[PDB]
RNA sequence: UCGUGCCCCGUGUGGCGAAAGGGAAGCCGGUUAAUAUUCCGGCACCUGGAUGUGGGUUUUGCGCGGCAACGCAACUGAACGC
RNA sequence: AGGUUGACCUCGGAUCAGGUAGGAGGACCCGCUGAACUUAAGCAUAUCAAUAAGCGGAGGAAAAGAAACCAACAGGGAUUGCCCUAGUAACGGCGAGUGAAGCGGCAACAGCUCAAAUUUGAAAGCUGGCUUCGGCCCGCGUUGUAAUUUGGAGAGGAUGCUUU
């Protein structure tokens, strides 16, 4: 008891999610002052609850998470912890079509004027 | 005007950074608050120090 | 076109509506601040020229330098060092007053990239410019082949390291034997001829 | 004590009427009277450019 | 701790006057004064006035804090502003000439004049005000009164001409309601108007509607508010007449003809349609109108209380069983004139009245012409 | 209500800077191995808020007395000033 | 209504909608500023050195760069770097000293965009907002946004073939 594995949350949805975090608390919080008053075979056990712990704050965050990417996939402005990190200079770099953008000049006369494939006779 | 943003600059609503089983740590087992127990009606806990 | 008329206009800068026309823009930009945003160019055929479009992402700042030499901050001008046989009254700049307003623009406005900048009028104490700054987070300009350039990192802060025109004609970057000494860069010439180089098989 | 802007237009307004004007922008200063006026607006109305 | 300083906590807290709430929302009067009424934020009274502030006499007017943070958050604010914007643009439109511009641009203004509905739209204030059809059907009395009352109204800048014939739809819309469903229970004839109570899903709904003749706006009474009531008003009988069709399962709106409604229909251009014991009391009989006698309410109660073959007056307008007189099918003939056809049954209106309120015919002779009529008694006092 | 405004006022400009300057209010007795004007017991005070009861004032509407110095449990008081 | 109702221009406000800047690192790079010890017997020209320290600004390279060039030849042909030119031409108290460039061989090679023209038989251009993703609006802009032209030319003609 008090190892809880994460194939078993990722089933779940948030209420009994929130029901397992605060069972998990819970036993922490007696546990501490058992630990505080007797020792043993006890401490593995608290351990394990801090573990589960984090276990499900972590699928909660990630589901709850998902969701959102799920609810902001079609929108122009995303939230800013949501959107890519790359970093400062990718960001702030220009994108594939406005740097692949020619002039019109330029492209008729790479329309008609492309570099050939050729070769010459020895 | 007040804002009204296109999108929230904080996806996530954070969990309360202090909580009850945060703030309650462990009582106190020394002999002060033993004897507080009785002459006082009086429990001694170790609390985290930022909270009121 | 009117900008030809505007040229040969500007040309004549003795003539007396030049004159007059100089005489109350000096008062007005001398009662405005040292650096202010002007609305549009006062001079669209110098600003067409040097590159400034009637378009979303162009702004045009006037700035005002204090003209003249420039003066060493030692204590009572004066230095205790060997003779120079000079004051400090008589100090050259090795800028112009030009690229001092364009680092002041550009200070001022840190978000933007300088483009180019134009003499607009002067007086005795003052030089006045209009500097042409391009938003490169704009997409007008982001997707515009002709000036995007500017949108790459390697254009920041041109006026602050000689990449405009008048960074060009103080750094003596020309062609030609009378300008040997700095074409290619000054300090990377003297350590080119500078050099020691030893092969392995010397 | 009106503001820096107010002030300021209003003396140029005056600086220009202090100056000596050259002839070539003191022309500018005889203009169409109110019925020449109305009567060229009334043509030329007839002929605005095309709306989208 | 550290002491704290007077008047920050307490009545000064908890009130505002209405020149701060003004400030507050950033409003002007009339605006301010028609989301308080829409919104139902009401006037509150501290118990000691100087508390919340020093300068305010006994007509300063107190709300609540806590309601002027609630009205901050309604979205009729910014449609404000884009009312006062696209005003703004038009003007321009209209001061450069381009006229073609201005129209289209007020045709976005969505004008009661020319729309005949409320300039902003009230449904989620419906809900917000009325959590239950109940709550609605009780307040179905202040809504009847003043929208009856209104539809009998001239046409003025508050209330425009359309939406006081959307007024009288609304009202017509109810009336046939009732008539289908026989809901109306009691009818009085008081000296002011005439009184109807009906029972819809067991609420007592009493309303009072004036006599039709030439109704008086005076200058004791706030008309620009009370056509702010008036808008919410019909914003409520809209959603509650489509809430009654449909549990009756009937078609809403009902159909609508225009040629007739012209030719004075009135309750008769309406054409109810399926959806994709007192009540029977004048079911045997026909009746004709004369035109002395008041038409509205006297085909509204016999409609109602069973009568399926009125006729009356040819200038009363269209949509009678039958317009001659000399109709041998006529039974019963209301007349209010101090030469009688035979096998017919000639009484006063009053008759109407005091059949339908003791769910019993009243015998003819007493209700004759010419006759003095008994005491007409209150349906409502026992 | 021409309903989408009008009126009044001038004085300027924020912050830091004192465990000895200025400043709202706590005393006694007991108690620990080690804290105490902090804990325990008794007995108080200051600041702020809400709203009651008693008493007061008022049909001569916002108290009465003393020659006076003034007194008495109350005994209206915004802006702007001294 | 005209003592009114507006159109513009300029200048402001907003926790307005969306954005961006700062600091670090700084071996190499682009600039500014700038010594003295040293070497000249000493020493104000000079030398150290257009260096050290100080200040500002980028990137994986930077910078430079497609001639207002070199030349004087039977002419080469953007920039950069290596070898050579060459310790040479040249500069220099009372001399200690300093010191390039053209040509030539090679590494690598790549060319272009505007302003100055009237689209005037039709601003054909674009930011943003809402979208049912078809578009529709608020605007920017004629004190000029697209197409066309950049000296190697080009524009107008003529003319007959090829190209996508």
């Amino acid at each position: 008891n008090g190892k809880v594995k994460a194939g078993q949350l990722w089933s779940k949805n948030k209420e009994e999610l929130t029901k397992i975090l605060g069972e998990l608390k819970t036993e922490l919080s007696q546990l501490r002052i058992q630990k505080i008053s007797s020792s043993g075979a006890k401490l593995n056990k608290i351990h394990d609850l801090r573990k589960s712990i984090a276990r499900v704050l972590t699928v909660i965050n990630a589901k709850q998470r998902a969701q959102l990417r799920l609810f902001y996939k079609n929108k122009k402005y995303l939230p800013l912890d949501l959107r890519p990190k790359l970093t400062r200079a990718l960001r702030r770099r220009l994108s594939k079509e406005d740097a692949s953008r020619v002039l019109e000049k330029t492209k008729k006369r790479l329309t008609h004027f492309p570099q050939r494939k050729y070769a010459v006779k020895a | 005007l007040s804002r009204a943003p296109k999108y929230p600059r904080k996806s996530i609503p954070h969990e309360p950074r202090l909580d009850e089983h945060k703030i309650i740590i462990h009582p106190l087992n020394t002999e002060g608050a033993l004897k507080k127990i009785e002459e006082q009606n009086t429990l001694v806990f170790i609390v985290d120090v930022k909270a009121n | 076109g009117a900008l030809k008329y505007l040229e040969e206009l500007s040309k004549k800068k003795q003539s007396d509506v030049v004159r007059f026309l100089l005489r109350v823009r000096c008062w007005e930009y001398r009662q405005l601040n040292v650096i202010h945003r002007a609305s549009r160019p006062s001079r669209p055929d110098k600003a067409r020229r040097l590159g400034y479009k009637a378009k979303q992402g162009y702004v045009i700042y006037r700035v005002r330098v204090r003209r003249g030499g420039r003066k060493r901050p030692v204590p009572k001008g004066a230095t205790y060092g060997k003779p120079t046989n000079q004051g400090v009254n008589q100090l050259k700049y090795q800028r112009s007053l030009r690229a001092t307003a364009e680092e002041r623009v550009g200070r001022r406005c840190s978000n933007l990239r300088v483009l180019n900048s134009y003499w607009v009028n002067q007086d005795s104490t003052y030089k006045y410019y209009e500097v042409i700054l391009v938003d490169p987070n704009h997409k007008a300009i982001r997707r515009d082949p002709r000036i995007n350039w500017i949108c790459n990192p390697v254009h920041k802060h041109r006026e602050c390291r000689g990449l405009t025109s008048t960074g060009k004609k103080s750094r003596g970057l020309n062609k030609g034997h009378r300008f040997n000494k700095t074409r290619a860069g000054r300090r990377k010439t003297w350590k080119r001829h500078n050099t020691l180089s030893l092969w392995r098989y010397r | 004590k009106w503001p820096e802007y107010i002030r300021l237009q209003r003396q140029k307004k005056i600086l220009r009427m202090r100056l000596k004007v050259p002839p070539a922008i003191a022309q500018f200063q005889y203009t169409l009277d109110k019925n020449l006026a109305a009567q060229a607006f009334k043509l030329l109305n007839k002929y605005r450019p095309e709306t989208k | 701790g550290k002491a704290k300083k007077k008047g920050k906590s307490g009545a000064a807290r908890n009130y505002m006057t209405r020149t701060q709430a003004v400030k507050k929302l950033q409003l002007s009067l009339p605006d301010f004064r028609k989301l308080c009424i829409w919104k139902g934020i009401y006037p509150r009274e501290p118990r000691d006035r100087r508390k919340v502030n020093k300068s305010a006499t006994a007509s300063t007017t107190f709300y609540y804090t806590k309601d002027i943070q609630y009205l901050l958050h309604e979205p009729l604010l910014q449609k404000f502003r884009e009312q006062k914007a696209l005003e703004k643009k038009i003007s321009r439109a209209l001061g450069r000439g381009d006229v073609s511009n201005a129209a289209r641009l007020e045709r976005n203004a969505n004008l009661p004049e020319k729309t005949g509905k409320p300039r902003y739209t009230l449904n989620h204030i419906i809900r917000e005000r009325y959590p239950t059809f109940q709550d609605a059907l009780r307040d179905l009395d202040d809504c009847l009164s003043m929208l009856f009352l209104f539809a009998n109204l001239p046409s003025t800048t508050a209330v425009p001409a359309k939406m006081i014939a959307r007024c009288e739809r609304l009202c017509h819309e109810f009336q046939h309601y009732l008539i289908v469903t026989h809901s109306l229970r009691k009818s009085f004839l008081s000296i002011k108007g005439i009184y109807y109570q009906a029972n819809i899903q067991g609420e007592d709904i009493l309303w009072l509607v004036p006599y039709k003749f030439n109704q008086r706006i005076v200058g004791d009474v706030d008309f620009r508010i009370m056509g702010t009531f008036v808008e919410f008003y019909m914003t409520l009988l809209g959603f509650v007449n489509y809430r009654l069709y449909t549990s009756i399962g009937l078609k809403y709106p009902p159909k609508f003809d225009q040629v007739k409604d012209d030719q004075g229909a009135e309750l008769a251009a309406f054409s109810l349609e399926g959806l994709n014991d007192p009540s029977q009391l004048f079911a045997n009989f026909t009746f004709f109108l004369s035109r002395e006698t008041p038409r509205q309410p006297l085909e509204f109660i016999l409609r109602a209380f069973g009568c399926k073959r009125i006729g009356w007056d040819a200038v009363l307008g269209e949509g009678a069983f039958t317009t001659d007189e000399s109709d041998p099918r006529i039974t019963h003939q209301i007349i209010d004139r101090p030469g009688r056809y035979p096998g017919r049954i000639y009484v006063q209106p009053q008759w109407v009245w005091d059949s339908i309120n003791d769910e019993e015919l009243k015998p003819p002779e007493l209700y004759a012409p010419g006759a003095q009529l008994p005491p007409h008694l209150s349906p409502f006092v026992k």
